[PDB]
RNA sequence: CACCAUGUUCAA
RNA sequence: AAGUGUGGAGAUCGAAGAUGAUUAGAGACCAUUGUAGUCCACACUGCAAACGAUGACACCCAUGAAUUGGGGAU
RNA sequence: CCCAUCCAAUAUCGAGUAACAAUUGGAGGACAAGUCUGGUGCCAGCACCCGCGGUAAUUCCAGCUCCAAAAGCGUAUAUUA
């Protein structure tokens, strides 16, 4: 089975925390991926791998290679993360950021071009993500529009859940170690803009490690 | 540290781009008449022009070949070019003193990668096509 | 050279002519409804990419504006009049979401293959091109021919055809023939 | 009544974040160095109650040093801690 | 602080 | 800075050049010299890694040692 | 002329290998599609660019089989994205 060691995973294993939006209100590190398969549904959870490069060191008496493996996972509803992880056989790469990609998922904010009228279609504002020299911008776009994008940016943006977005790119996007990552930035910041919804105060909770102080001891 | 504003700067922002497009390599060519005038071609495509003489230029370092080209002399302006014969055989198909339909290949003018120095290609000898004798649609007149 | 006719094209090529994904969407398309070429698909996505432009200009437009109440009441108009939006679809987002399948099934060679007047869909493609159907008494030898809501009840065979009330085909009449010089 | 609505009036949006009780700063979900302190209500015996007083920074905020300025400003608007001394 | 110049062409 | 013109100066270093030596060769480095120059006056030149390889003028901008000139408190 | 209509209205010719026969460029990558077989051996040639070819060629010359667009499809030179 999973033994779980951080007091999040003990929560979550123990449906105390029930939802994947409560660790994010409390800014928690997941730290142990049987965190994410268990919140998110098993069905309603998609993963596949973006790019496998292989990137070699020099060394005495020859060339060391490993593969460094990109892998983005996520429900088509808000919840995307992207992970980048190394290794000697191309086959442990691969799985070690399936792994990787489910400790960085995040939430991504979606919203309207014009009036509100369904689901949101579109990201609510304007936002860049800069990785290296490539930074994408996402641009909202009307109800009927689509994707357009470049397809490496594309696939992550549907595995987001933005049904509707314009893009630019602006420098060297052939690298796709840093193309994949600065869509990642750009739809992480989607709940850093203060806009005058979020104005109100809103009043505080406690933490889950707060609340559930009393049974987390329990499990020592 | 790099441009004007200001509502009433605009003959300064023209004069400023005009100047900067010449800098353009394709904007100066297409507005300068060195262009067409040292063009081989008279600024056109597909000149004709009469085999002089057989070449054997050898390939470029990495490589190493023989590449067979004939040397012609065109008919609208009488100037000599070398021009490259695409395929295996085709100087069978070409003696001298032929009429031979020479177009450019690739890259407007500049030496597709192994050749040196050669930048136009055959296409048609003795007013049929040279790629039709090559698979052998049709035969040489005379 | 003084000849005023005019002519426009009705397709378009894709961009990235090898993208793996879209050539295994348009051979299922070429399978599911019996079509030619992929121009066939091509020009379904230029008449749907045209409605889905100007009804996502009319959204930029305002509501009780000149043009989105005349000209958004004749794209919702020819939506239903064609079949491409049911009745209950009015509120002119849905041109935004129609598909190539949903124009495709809207042409003479899907609905003789669902009306049941062929086997499969290659039978209707032929009977229609081998002047069989007729729309409304009118022999139609189109297979693109794109069949309006009302025009559904009347799809039958020609009155002409062998096959409606009209004279035998040519593998009966020819065999006709031989039996009448003995 | 805080985040999007539809048109119809149902909340849209998942999650809600915090925001910090200094800059007004939308806290992230990666921002691992924001914090909340909870601080006890105190009755007039000096023994806590059930309530606490809960405050959170953003983590840029204690990453450059300023955060102990704010928890200062903070605490003197709530009530918890005294400006000054009284005088003699 | 004597002198100590150079290693054909592609490829692995 | 080198360079040029006309006058001065001409100690020292010293492009050119000359002798030694090293070297396979040495037209180089090293040693001994030595012309123009170096220095001044009046003209000319306007060619620098003329650099912070960072145009000018305003604006906002957290911290702790120092430092130069002016002013003010003790 | 074409197209359209027609093979009886008393009375009109006709598909089968439907021989009435689809081609043009490709199959290492971009770029969709062969670790197939024969030949040549840095030769001949290919290759827009990267590169193939030095006696086991995923790239040449061919046979097969596939891919793409298709009554079309290569190439060259201008010109817009
Ligand atoms: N470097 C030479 C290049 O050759 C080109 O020349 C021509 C062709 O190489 C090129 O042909 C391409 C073909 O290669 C490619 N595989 C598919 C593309 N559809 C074709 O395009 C052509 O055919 C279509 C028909 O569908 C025409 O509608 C289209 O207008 C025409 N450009 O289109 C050009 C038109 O003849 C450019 N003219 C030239 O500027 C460029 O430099
Ligand atoms: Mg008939
Ligand atoms: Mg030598
Ligand atoms: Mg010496
Ligand atoms: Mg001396
Ligand atoms: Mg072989
Ligand atoms: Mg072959």
């Amino acid at each position: 089975e999973w033994v779980p060691c951080t007091k999040l995973g003990r929560l979550v294993k123990a449906q105390k925390v029930t939802s994947l939006e409560e660790i994010f209100l409390f800014s928690m590190p997941i730290k142990e991926h049987q965190i994410v398969d268990t919140l998110i549904a098993e069905g309603q959870l998609h993963d596949e791998m973006m790019k496998i490069y292989p990137v070699q060191k020099a060394t005495s008496a020859g060339q060391r290679t490993r593969f460094k493996a990109f892998n983005v996972v996520g429900d088509c509803d808000g919840h995307i993360g992207i992970g980048a992880r190394v290794g000697k056989e191309v086959s442990l790469a691969i799985r070690a950021s399936m792994i990787a990609a489910k400790l960085n998922i995040v939430p991504v904010r979606r919203g309207y071009w014009g009036n509100k009228i369904g689901e949101p279609h579109t990201i609510p504002m304007k936002v860049t993500g800069k990785c290296g020299s490539v930074a994408v911008r996402l641009v909202p776009a009307p109800r009927g529009t689509g994707i357009v994008a470049a397809p490496v940016p594309k696939k992550i943006l549907e595995f987001a859940g933005v049904e509707d977005v314009y893009t630019s790119s602006r420098g060297k996007t052939r690298t796709h170690g840093n193309l994949i990552m600065a869509t990642f930035y750009a739809l992480r910041k989607t709940y850093g803009f203060l806009t005058p919804d979020l104005w109100a105060e809103t009043e505080p909770s406690r933490d889950p490690t707060d609340e559930h102080a009393e049974l987390l001891a329990e499990m020592t | 540290m790099t441009k004007t504003n200001g509502q009433n700067a605009a003959r300064k922002l023209v004069r400023l781009r005009r100047r900067n497009r010449w800098a353009d390599k394709g904007w100066k060519r297409a507005h300068t008449f060195a262009a067409k005038k040292a063009n081989p071609f008279g600024g056109s495509s597909h000149a004709k022009g009469i085999v002089l003489e057989k070449i054997g230029v050898g390939a470029k370092q990495p490589n190493s070949a023989i590449r067979k080209c004939v040397r012609v002399q065109l008919i609208k302006n009488d100037k000599k070019i070398i021009a490259f014969v695409p395929n295996d055989g085709c100087l069978h198909f070409i003696e001298e003193n032929d009429e031979v339909l020479v177009s450019g290949f690739g890259r407007s003018g500049h030496a597709v990668g192994d050749i040196p120095g050669v930048r136009f290609k055959i296409v048609k000898v003795s007013s049929v096509g040279l790629y039709a004798l090559y698979r052998q649609k049709k035969e040489k007149p005379r | 050279m003084r000849n005023y006719n005019n002519f426009n094209r009705v397709w378009k090529a894709p961009r990235r002519p090898f993208e793996k994904e879209r050539l295994d969407r348009e051979m299922k398309l070429c399978g599911q409804y019996g079509l030619r070429c992929k121009r066939e698909i091509w020009r379904v996505n230029m008449t749907l990419s045209k409605m889905r432009r100007t009804a996502r200009l009319l959204l930029t437009l305002p509501e009780n504006h000149p043009r989105r109440l005349l000209e958004g009441s004749a794209i919702m108009r020819r939506c239903h009049e064609y079949g491409f939006l049911d009745e209950e679809k009015d509120k002119l987002d849905y041109v935004l979401s129609l598909t190539v399948p949903d124009i495709l099934e809207r042409r003479l060679q899907t609905i003789v293959f669902k009306a049941g007047l062929a086997k499969s869909v290659h039978h209707a493609r032929v009977l229609i091109q081998q002047r069989h159907i007729a729309v409304a008494k009118q022999i139609v030898t189109i297979p693109s021919f794109i069949v309006r809501v009302s025009s559904e009840r009347h799809i039958a065979f020609a009155d002409a055809s062998p096959f409606g009330n009209g004279r035998p085909g040519r593998v009966k009449r020819v065999r006709a023939k031989a039996a009448k010089r003995h | 009544t805080i985040g999007m609505f539809n048109e119809e009036g149902e909340n849209v949006d998942l999650y809600i974040p915090r925001k910090c009780h200094a800059t007004n700063t939308l806290i992230e979900a990666h921002d691992h160095a924001a914090v909340q302190i909870s601080i006890a209500n105190v009755g007039p015996n000096g023994v806590i109650n059930g309530t606490t007083t809960t405050l959170c920074i953003a983590g840029y905020l204690r990453s450059q040093g300023e955060s102990d300025h704010a928890i200062n400003h903070i605490t003197i608007d709530r009530g918890i801690m005294r400006i000054k001394t009284g005088k003699p």
